[PDB]
């Protein structure tokens, strides 16, 4: 894919979750379904786990490899941690190519 | 055999105490050369006597001029093990090609 990631034949399924109707009060016969329900809404915790398999570095390099670090001059707040209110900083995009190769 | 000068004489002798080092990079972990048409392979006619080539490579370089690269890299060939040879000595290796199609 252009976006980046796997293209899959199977991807992992969809999961859809809905609140059952539960009906207002009705005192009469009618051909025509229910329109008035009673108001609701639903909360609740996920869990997701997933095993990922790795392809170990075998270099024969000498000199050292560049890596991702945390460097910042004079900072202010701490990156990828929460502020004073509580909102979550992300400051920088990460990308997954430090290790080098020969062709 | 070792080479001696004296007042322009020229000698040449047999030493018989010295070595010689091989060999064989099966992990890829070098740059590869022997694929791009240079010269120094063995020769079409049997009698003839040959020179060996030496190993060389490039590595990056800065906005195409001479200057390196963070990511450019250097390799020790000492760093590699080596059998050593002494003038009864022998050195034999194996290969086997993965399934290609018939030209």
């Amino acid at each position: 894919p252009a976006m980046g990631g796997f293209g899959l034949k199977h991807p992992p399924p969809m999961m859809l979750i809905k609140n059952t109707p539960v009906p207002g009060n009705i005192t009469s016969f009618s051909d025509v379904p229910v329109s008035s329900f009673i108001t609701q809404y639903s909360t609740g915790q996920v869990t997701v786990e997933m095993e990922w398999e790795l392809k170990k570095e075998n270099s024969k390099r000498w000199n050292p490899e560049i890596q991702y670090t945390n460097n910042y001059n004079d900072p202010q707040f701490v990156d990828f941690a929460p502020d004073s209110t509580g909102e979550y900083r992300s400051t920088r995009p990460i990308g997954t190519r430090y290790l080098t190769r020969p062709l | 055999k070792e080479v001696t000068v004296q007042d322009s004489t020229t000698t040449i002798a047999n030493n018989l105490t010295s070595t010689v080092q091989v060999f064989t990079d099966d992990d890829y972990q070098l740059p590869y050369v022997v694929g791009n048409g240079t010269e120094g392979c063995l020769p079409a006619f049997p009698p003839q006597v040959f020179t060996l080539p030496q190993y060389g490579y490039a590595t990056l370089n800065r906005d195409n001029t001479e200057n390196p690269t963070e990511r450019s890299s250097f390799f020790c060939l000492e760093y590699f093990p080596s059998k050593m040879l002494r003038t009864g000595n022998n050195f034999e290796f194996t290969y086997n090609f993965e399934e290609v199609p018939f030209h």
